[PDB]
RNA sequence: CGGCGCCCG
RNA sequence: ACAGGGACUG
DNA sequence: CAGTCCCTGTTCGGGCGCC
């Protein structure tokens, strides 16, 4: 007889499939001697066992090393056993952000030791187990064994590892309802707004708790180590911050350097304020090799500089006071990148981002700042579970005017304005209806798909014509070229009707930036223009001075 | 101790292990309050990690109501148990129930939590209370009675349901009753005051029956369809006649008598848009036959109840919107317009959310069916809020679309 | 070896 | 990598 | 009809930021 120390939790197998018989692999001979002994070790235990006749299972060893250690960490390989195990509702599904914890007077941390050979196998499974590797060299042929406990490199030792912990751990919370635990891993984190002693108090009667299920806390136990080191954070109860960031300054640039160092900056970018990625990010485009040489263009380097100034001086975040309301502020940064603040009290931040994507082929402001603001009310659901106060560089007239117009349905929640230039504007409008003594460009424009070659132009009721020979062109670029001609060619105010279904689409949306250095041109002149009126007639129809413009291109 | 009907997940896929969305700290209270009660009662209880199914949940409040119903994203095991539910065991859509003069809803979906559901099936309806910001982790459940709004709750509760309706249908024969899902349809040509009556009566059936029940007044005799319909001018512009001749080209998509000829050649030079061009009589007539054709209906456009339902809702502003429900292009079931919605001139989400649930509901009214919508919003927008603005216990399917203008032609 | 988050086909 | 829409091929 | 492309916008295989 062995003993039972805490619930266990059921475990199949993929119907039709049995436990594995493997190969050894390749591990590195020296220090595999020391587990012949540490094995008799677990006999003892209850963490291992063996039969001869009943077990046609094997396993091989494949491992992952780790820094900072006084001590060498074993391991073994269920990667057979692992595939052909039965899947599992993965318990870790990713990790509380600083910015969403609530100040706590009093915080601790408990290491559980001998974590996940602390949790009993389920019986029955326990069989599939049996596993062999070279005792220091090789001698005789081997022996076997089977596992009592959750097996490293196992899905369901994590699984069923955070699951039994907080099993365990609810019937004291219960009893407990004014203390706040987190669980990762293998470290338990505890803490509270009651005095420094009383707090010490639950915390021996929890390393009590956890006795009495057999789960081991030191007195290595810190109450005098924070803040407390995790993940690139450093948790004090008061005040939180990224841990130390160091940015390269080499004079060679590989785009490595320039990866590596963005993605730096924008894990800067959720403490530290106003970081910018763009300009070292347009190096990036298009690159075979990870290994090659890049230069740093000026904007690049300016940027990193005013980058590197943001990271002189140290930062800390505030913690969240679910009493006081959240607020988010926007402000337009410019290159289609946006920067956020998200605080409570002036000044005390909770946290920064940035928004930099340029989302879709033609954009524009208004599209881009109704972007930014759902990922912040997306971010902010999942940290402080509520959405923000808005403020942001666009007149509430802007706006109106933005969605009440657009196609879309598009929507901002509760928001208030804020005056910080460069405040967000719409560049131009088009004229909801013609443009009485404005000249009529009836424009059109036609490639050939073979010899991908083309020509774009126009009539008007003026006797005014155009047609210009292009090269290298599709359908679709003549007829935003003729609708841009019809700018050009126009006055200040014009009236412009097109029968492409494609063009009238772009310039409809009211893009304020494009990819294509065409619309962009075509933008510069809508801006330019004090009326466009923009119009759609079927081709081929026999319509107006439409199929004028047709034949006179098409020809 | 009565007997389980086993269900089956129809040959070949698995249970769903769709994902939970992130919560508001508001509803992730109401639904923690929800379940454990529910827990304490039986409906659900806590579950582990060797049950790696998911479907998501969420809550809202019905319409007009202060109280907190729970709702589960159980589409993606209704398309896994579906098999089950249509080839099974059909139910008859009642063709009256359109035509009564008033239909009101009354939610029954808690009577389902009555009948057991098969031990072995349960663990697929495992879905999980999420946590704020990841601090704890998930509390898991699964559904030990038959949990709402998945197809086979209505579906296995039917005996008894025909059952207990059965004396009312009995006393009152002329009373059409229809149901879809954790919703019951009950319709009548009654005066107001004595439909309202007759309700709180069938209220009072399956409350001595044993069920619970927290206006909801339907007026499909009412429902209006819109017409495509070509505008009433006194004088023309040439950009008239060119919007005009567009929409035409549209409509003869639709209705092919339509010619678009001598339209067309009213239009016949290089002119000013603005110029005031005067409509020929063999034109004017073209045009009025035209008005006439599109006061036809369309030959051959039926409803085939083996075919999807497919519904494009457009966003025409201020406040209005315009949708068609159809199977097959062209063919449009039924044509329609929304105005002053909740949400109008402030937030468009919160209209379409609406216009989304007036739909799917004229839909299971008449087809009974949910539609497949295509929704003019960013799919992402669309996530976050629609989450924010819904009333209803159903949930329909959904793909998000980008048309800039041209079929905004839809009204004028 | 993985999870989580961005950038390129 | 996949899909929707346009337009041209007899 | 199918069968061609041209243009545009969300899922999977490369690599860096955090374990
Ligand atoms: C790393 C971590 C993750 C999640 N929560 C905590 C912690 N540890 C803390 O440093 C912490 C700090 C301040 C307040 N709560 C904290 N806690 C909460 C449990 C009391
Ligand atoms: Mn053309």
């Amino acid at each position: 007889v062995p003993i039972s120390p805490i619930e266990t939790v059921p475990v199949k197998l993929k119907p039709g499939m049995d436990g594995p018989k493997v190969k050894q692999w390749p591990l590195t001979e020296e220090k595999i001697k020391a587990l012949v002994e540490i094995c008799t070790e677990m006999e003892k235990e209850g963490k291992i066992s063996k039969i001869g006749p009943e077990n046609p299972y094997n396993t091989p060893v494949f491992a992952i090393k780790k820094k900072d250690s006084t001590k060498w960490r074993k391991l073994v390989d269920f990667r057979e056993l692992n595939k052909r195990t039965q899947d599992f509702w993965e318990v870790q599904l990713g990790i509380p952000h600083p910015a969403g914890l609530k100040k706590k007077k009093s915080v601790t941390v408990l290491d559980v030791g001998d974590a996940y050979f602390s949790v009993p196998l389920d019986e029955d499974f326990r069989k599939y187990t049996a596993f062999t590797i070279p005792s220091i060299n090789n001698e005789t042929p081997g022996i076997r064994y089977q596992y009592n406990v959750l097996p490293q490199g196992w899905k369901g030792s994590p699984a069923i590892f955070q699951s039994s912990m907080t099993k365990i751990l609810e019937p004291f919370k219960k009893q407990n309802p004014d203390i706040v635990i987190y669980q990762y891993m293998d470290d338990l984190y505890v803490g509270s707004d009651l005095e420094i002693g009383q707090h010490r108090t639950k915390i021996e009667e929890l390393r009590q708790h956890l006795l009495r299920w057999g789960l081991t806390t030191p007195d290595k136990k810190h109450q005098k180590e924070p803040p407390f080191l995790w993940m690139g954070y450093e948790l004090h109860p008061d005040k939180w911050t990224v841990q130390p960031i160091v940015l390269p300054e080499k004079d060679s640039w590989t785009v490595n350097d320039i990866c590596k160092l963005v993605g730096k900056l924008n894990w800067a970018s959720q403490i530290y304020p106003g970081i910018k990625v763009r300009q070292l990010s347009k190096l990036l485009r298009g690159t075979k090799a990870l290994t090659e040489v890049i230069p740093l263009t000026e904007e690049a380097e300016l940027e990193l500089a005013e980058n590197r100034e943001i990271l002189k001086e140290p930062v800390h975040g505030v913690y969240y006071d679910p009493s006081k309301d959240l607020i988010a502020e926007i402000q337009k940064q410019g290159q289609g990148q946006w920067t956020y603040q998200i605080y409570q009290e002036p000044f005390k931040n909770l946290k920064t981002g940035k928004y930099a994507r340029m989302r879709g082929a033609h954009t524009n402001d208004v599209k881009q700042l109704t972007e930014a603001v759902q990922k912040i009310t997306t971010e902010s659901i999942v940290i402080w579970g509520k959405t923000p106060k808005f403020k942001l560089p666009i007149q509430k007239e802007t706006w109106e005017t933005w969605w009440t117009e657009y196609w879309q349905a598009t929507w901002i929640p509760e928001w208030e304005f804020v005056n910080t230039p460069p405040l967000v504007k719409l560049w131009y409008q088009l004229e909801k209806e013609p443009i009485v003594g404005a000249e009529t460009f009836y424009v059109d424009g036609a490639a050939n798909r073979e010899t991908k070659l083309g020509k774009a132009g126009y009539v008007t009721n003026k006797g005014r014509q155009k047609v210009v020979p292009l090269t290298n062109t599709t359908n679709q670029k003549t007829e935003l070229q003729a609708i841009y001609l019809a700018l050009q060619d126009s006055g200040l105010e014009v009236n412009i009707v097109t029968n492409s279904q494609y063009a009238l689409g772009i310039i409809q949306a009211q893009p304020d930036k494009s990819e294509s250095e065409l619309v962009n041109q075509i933008i510069e002149q809508l801006i330019k223009k004090e009326k466009v009126y923009l119009a759609w007639v079927p081709a081929h129809k026999g319509i107006g001075g439409n199929e004028q413009v047709d034949k006179l291109v098409s020809a | 101790p009565i007997e389980t009907v086993p269900v089956k997940l129809k040959p070949g896929m698995d249970g769903p292990k769709v994902k939970q969305w992130p919560l508001t700290e508001e509803k992730i209270k109401a639904l923690v309050e929800i379940c454990t009660e529910m827990e304490k009662e039986g409906k659900i209880s806590k579950i582990g990690p060797e049950n790696p199914y998911n479907t998501p949940v969420f809550a809202i409040k019905k319409k007009d109501s202060t109280k907190w119903r729970k709702l589960v994203d159980f589409r993606e095991l209704n398309k896994r148990t579906q098999d089950f539910w249509e080839v099974q065991l059909g139910i008859p859509h009642p063709a009256g129930l359109k035509k009564k003069k008033s239909v009101t809803v009354l939610d029954v979906g808690d009577a389902y939590f009555s009948v057991p559901l098969d031990e072995d099936f349960r663990k697929y309806t495992a879905f999980t209370i999420p946590s704020i910001n990841n601090e704890t982790p998930g509390i898991r459940y699964q559904y030990n009675v038959l949990p709402q709004g998945w197809k086979g709750s209505p579906a296995i509760f039917q005996s008894s349901m025909t059952k207990i309706l059965e004396p009312f249908k009995k006393q009152n024969p002329d009373i059409v009753i229809y149901q879809y899902m954790d919703d019951l349809y009950v319709g009548s040509d009654l005066e107001i005051g004595q439909h309202r009556t007759k309700i709180e009566e069938l209220r009072q059936h399956l409350l001595r029956w044993g069920l619970t029940t927290p206006g909801y007044e339907l007026h499909p005799d009412k429902w209006t369809v819109q017409p495509i319909v070509l505008p009433e001018k006194d004088s023309w512009t040439v950009n008239d006649i060119q919007k005009l001749v567009g929409k035409l080209n549209w409509a003869s998509q639709i209705y092919p008598g339509i010619k678009v000829r001598q339209l067309s050649k009213l239009l016949r030079g290089t002119k000013a848009l603005t110029e005031v061009i005067p409509l020929t009589e063999e034109a004017e007539l073209e045009l009025a036959e035209n008005r006439e054709i599109l006061k036809e209906p369309v030959h051959g456009v039926y409803y085939d109840p083996s075919k999807d339902l497919i519904a494009e809702i457009q966003k025409q502003g201020q406040g209005q919107w315009t949708y068609q429900i159809y199977q097959e292009p062209f063919k449009n079931l039924k044509t329609g317009k929304y105005a002053r919605m909740r949400g109008a001139h402030t937030n468009d989400v919160k209209q379409l959310t609406e216009a989304v649930q007036k739909i799917t509901t004229e839909s299971i009214v008449i087809w009974g069916k949910t539609p497949k919508f295509k929704l003019p919003i960013q799919k992402e927008t669309w996530e976050t809020w629609w989450t924010e603005y819904w009333q209803a216990t159903w949930i329909p399917e959904w793909e998000f679309v980008n048309t800039p203008p041209l079929v905004k032609l839809w009204y004028q």
